[PDB]
């Protein structure tokens, strides 16, 4: 007969460590703007004369 | 005859007697048990119930981790009759003998 | 058919998925095995694999705790071709068909 | 998949219970004295006159 063998407690120590990837690298640096319109219109210049 | 040792690496016979299992992956998908393993605390294990325990603990490490062990005891309880599992287990009993 | 509910007697499904095991002793004398069992971590349900979690814990709440069922598996460890237990637990799946 | 299924963590708490009856009542009362000799001797008296 062991005195503490069953009643030991076992805890987890604070070393989460993340092991994945997950990065907005190219989202990072398109220079994001607002837009609270339905469709984006802008003119195109081809030639002509 | 069975040669065995168990399974975790550094951990094979503890000082204290708690074998902490090491974590397998069960169903062969999506489930994990963490079980522990205490050594002798009703008494000792007299020469013939080492042989007991070099059995539960195969049958605990490599065999829940396996996946035509889990398929082969999944056959067994839809069979006939095996209800109230205290019956499963004599049904299982029938087989291995 | 069989129609196993969860043996742990208050609280058998749970919330988080940690279903701890209620400890039990193992050689019908001498040694305890306290196991946890945490639900869903790689999927959910498979349709299938319910049925094959409705036979691990079948053997894992009653079939070790059995005196019958522990001197069957420890009959086939004894076996003329019976070492490294990745043999031992591919001798009883032809056994259990 | 929960996040932490398995970093939550088994802890017991201050409740021993004494179950076991080792209990020394007559032992209790019997007077002790230290005799540091081999064999105690003393006299018991019959009749005969």
């Amino acid at each position: 007969a062991k005195l503490n063998l069953a009643v030991l407690n076992n805890v987890f120590s604070e070393l989460l460590t993340q092991e994945i990837n997950r990065s907005a690298t190219f989202l990072g640096l398109l220079s994001k703007y607002p837009e609270r319109k339905s469709n984006i219109q802008w003119g195109v210049g081809m030639g002509g004369t | 005859p069975l040669v065995y040792t168990p399974a975790v690496r550094g951990g094979a016979n503890p000082a204290s007697g708690s074998y902490l299992l090491d974590p397998q992956y069960v169903n062969s998908g999506v489930d994990i048990l963490q079980a522990t393993y205490g050594y002798n605390i009703n008494g000792t294990a007299n020469a013939d119930q080492l042989l007991q325990r070099d059995a539960i603990l195969a049958i605990l490490e490599y065999a829940l981790k396996d996946t035509a062990f889990v398929n082969a005891i999944q056959a067994v309880a839809a069979g006939s009759g095996v209800t109230t599992p205290a019956s499963f287990v004599s049904a299982c009993v029938t087989k291995l003998t």
